[PDB]
């Protein structure tokens, strides 16, 4: 199932947060990092299509960072997708829907 | 610097990105609408990301300039930022630079937001003590001199560089926010003269001494995510602790964590732990992980009424039953234990998640209520019967119940037997030790969906 080895928090991150930016939200985790290396990536709005970079992901470790404040009357929600593989380039896990909610 | 007559934008602006924007921004029809220096003098803001800008050449022009933002461009040269005196803030990260030497003399600033660049000597930075923000992650840096004088500090970073030695941050006592994850950092004993720091994160280091963290009381946030931790003695001081990451590290003794009852978030998968009993009086916990330890009596877990995240997978679990205390779990992860009945789940009205692979569960009725499940997960258990007497013709019950209560069809069965429920029967001529039979249905449940598979093993007398 989509589930697969998945294992991830939910993520909700208030607005006008203080620096220092990049600042960690959760560590995305795919339990098939027990079979070998999985390279951590991220999709959707606020990652790789506008707006860019609001969000990123440490390719080793798993880390979701945020790149700067947010506004919660500017957008209020994104929707990325989490994805897992191996070094080889093959997906260890289907790419999972992520909610971040901005909060008060 | 300034220009004199009326000027078109694009020859101020020579990047077309730039200049696209810049005719907006003065309010022009056309990037080649003429702009004198009063128009150009108006320009106090601006807001420029994201807009492939290769260069910032006629920045220079807009003296008035006190506040940037050209991250997440394609920026190496910043030269024509040298002379803008009046910046007090730049965001400048995700561009290629490498020179920041036109930084030097920028000293009215208090915010520089430099992380994802290749820059290397930050000797440039050295002159702005009016800084109280600065973020350099992402870059190559090995030396930190620089930041000796920028005693007006507050939140600095500089996450994932080559940054061993810590010396240079001794007297920016007025630190409050600091980041050093990932760099080659062991010796963290400067820390100690940090005594303003609310948040600290020093993920993926090489630090096992945490005895100067002690008299650094206002501390709200630590994270020590991927370390060499055995003893934390030391944190049983840090009594304003909310939000603690000590996962991937090597601890076994949590007595110091007992007190500190302020904590909502506790992190500590990937240790060495057998004993929960100092976590019990942590009742505000929302999110507890405490996977890959050594766990099996979870049972002072009971008592923390609060959680919606918990994780405990990759541990030596038998009996679950102490998590069905926790009314408001959202999200449970136990993969690979040993557990067997999971109908004390049922009292889980408000899972979403439910991650149960790998486990000893032959039965799934209980979870049949589950209806807001938008992510499941059942496969590869596994279980042996208590052994059974050898016949020529032994046979032994399919135990393998769907969410609907009929039973799962075997997918195979050892040694040429058959079966027509609810028994499966073998025909072995000779002795033999063992015969087993796998399953393996998709099911889903609510909204999740999972594969529900196993072998069982029947060893024979
Ligand atoms: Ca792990
Ligand atoms: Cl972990």
């Amino acid at each position: 199932g989509p589930l697969g080895s998945w294992v991830i928090p939910p993520i909700s991150c208030p607005e006008n947060e203080k620096g220092p930016f990049p600042k960690n939200l959760v560590q995305i985790k795919s339990n098939k990092d027990k079979e070998g290396k999985v390279f951590y990536s991220i999709t959707g709005q606020g990652a790789d299509t506008p707006p860019v970079g609001v969000f990123i992901i440490e390719r080793e470790t798993g880390w979701l960072k945020v790149t700067e404040p947010l506004d919660r009357e500017r957008i209020a929600t994104y929707t990325l997708f989490s994805h897992a593989v191996s070094s080889n380039g093959n997906a260890v896990e289907d790419p999972m829907e992520i909610l971040i909610t901005v909060t008060d | 610097a300034t220009i004199t007559q009326d000027t078109p934008i694009n020859q101020i602006f020579t990047d077309t990105a730039l200049a696209e924007k810049m005719k907006t921004v003065l309010g022009k029809t056309n990037v080649t609408d003429t702009v004198s220096q009063t128009d150009l003098d108006q320009v106090t803001t601006l807001q420029a990301d994201r807009l492939g800008i290769k260069s910032i050449d006629g920045v220079e022009y807009l003296n008035n300039l006190t506040q940037i933002n050209f991250s997440n461009n394609q920026l190496t040269d910043i030269t024509p930022l040298k002379n803008l005196t009046k910046l007090v803030d730049i965001l400048m990260n995700n561009n290629q630079i490498a020179d920041i030497t036109p930084l030097a003399n920028l000293t009215n600033l208090t915010g520089l937001t430099l992380f994802n660049n290749q820059i290397t000597d930050i000797d440039p930075l050295k002159n702005l003590t009016n800084l109280n923000r600065l973020e350099l992650s992402s870059n190559t840096i090995s030396d930190i001199s620089a930041l000796s004088g920028l005693t007006s500090l507050q939140q600095l970073s500089f996450s994932s560089n080559q940054v061993t030695d810590l010396k240079p941050l001794a007297n920016l006592t007025t630190l409050e926010r600091l980041d050093i994850s990932s760099n080659k950092v062991s010796d963290i004993s400067v820390l100690a003269k940090l005594t303003n720091l609310e948040s600290l994160i020093a993920t993926n280091n090489q630090i096992s001494d945490i005895t100067p963290l002690g008299i650094l009381t206002n501390l709200d946030e630590l994270s020590l995510n991927g370390n060499q931790l055995k003893d934390i003695g030391t944190l049983a001081s840090l009594t304003n602790l909310t939000d603690l990451d000590l996962a991937n590290n090597q601890i076994s003794n949590l007595a110091p964590l007992s007190g500190l009852t302020k904590l909502t978030e506790l992190k500590l998968g990937a240790n060495q732990i057998s004993n929960i009993s100092p976590l019990a009086g942590l009742t505000a916990l929302t999110n507890l992980e405490l996977n890959e330890n050594q766990l099996e009596d979870i049972s002072p877990i009971s008592n923390l009424k609060n959680l919606t995240y918990l994780t405990l997978y990759f541990n030596n679990i038998s009996d679950i039953s102490p998590v069905s205390s926790l009314t408001k779990l959202q999200r449970l992860f136990f993969y690979n234990n040993k557990v067997s009945d999971v109908s004390s789940l049922a009292n889980l009205t408000n899972i979403n998640w439910l991650s149960a692979g790998h486990n000893q569960i032959s039965d799934l009725t209980p979870l049949a209520n589950l209806t807001r499940i938008t992510q499941l997960g059942l496969n590869d258990q596994a279980w042996t019967n208590a052994p059974v007497n050898y016949k020529a013709n032994v046979s032994i019950p399919n135990t393998v119940k769907n969410v609907t209560g009929a039973l799962i069809a075997p997918a195979t069965i050892s040694d040429g037997g058959s079966y027509t429920e609810p028994d499966i029967t073998w025909n072995l001529p000779s002795y033999t030790n063992e015969v087993s039979y796998t399953f393996s249905q998709p099911v889903t449940i609510g909204k999740g969906t999972t594969t529900f598979s196993g072998t069982v093993t029947q060893p024979l007398k």
